[PDB]
């Protein structure tokens, strides 16, 4: 995966959960990055668009931010649906194309 | 969509080819209720409609 990803956590319900990603100058450096929501045994959805932008219909408990060639999502008030893969997406000028992580998995306990 | 801003933002959302059909219909009636936001609206769908391709991509 050309995108590195924090590790897999396990979270207590009503924590704040996270997630962080890293990439190079040609993706996260110059492009926004978006995030993707892979519920167990689903289809993935969009979740967070131009690093900040909640996909409709998605919980404002969801944040998001870019700084520099990293970015990062906050799941505050973590409650056992949210348990899922978690996918930063991002264009890379350098590939002309769309670069990927390998994946987060939120466990609740 | 009475006014021309509507009317405008209407017609580029209904041609947006990569939002599933609720978030259209909800851009369509953000557009409706609050006429002020159109110029929102419109460039929080440019987004999506951008986003929904790297979500294309990744399956």
């Amino acid at each position: 995966p050309v995108l590195t990803q924090s590790p897999s956590v396990s979270a207590a319900p009503r924590q704040r959960v996270t997630i962080s990603v890293s990439g190079s100058n040609s993706n996260i450096g110059s492009n926004t990055v978006n995030w993707i929501q892979q519920l167990p045994g689903r289809a993935p959805e969009l979740l967070m668009c131009d690093d900040d932008l909640l996909a409709p219909g998605v919980s404002d408990r969801f944040s998001g931010s870019r700084s520099g060639t990293s970015a990062s999502l906050t799941i505050s008030g973590l409650q056992s649906e949210d348990e899922a893969d978690y996918y930063a997406a991002t264009w890379d000028d350098s590939l002309n194309g769309w670069v990927f992580g390998g994946g987060t998995k939120v466990t609740v306990l | 969509m009475f006014n021309k801003d509507q009317q405008s933002a209407f017609y580029e959302i209904l041609n947006m080819p990569n939002l599933n059909e609720a978030q259209r219909n909800g851009f369509i009636q953000s557009l409706k209720d609050d006429p002020s936001q159109s110029t929102n609206v419109l460039g929080e769908a440019k987004k999506l409609n951008k986003c929904q391709a790297s979500l294309k991509s990744f399956q």
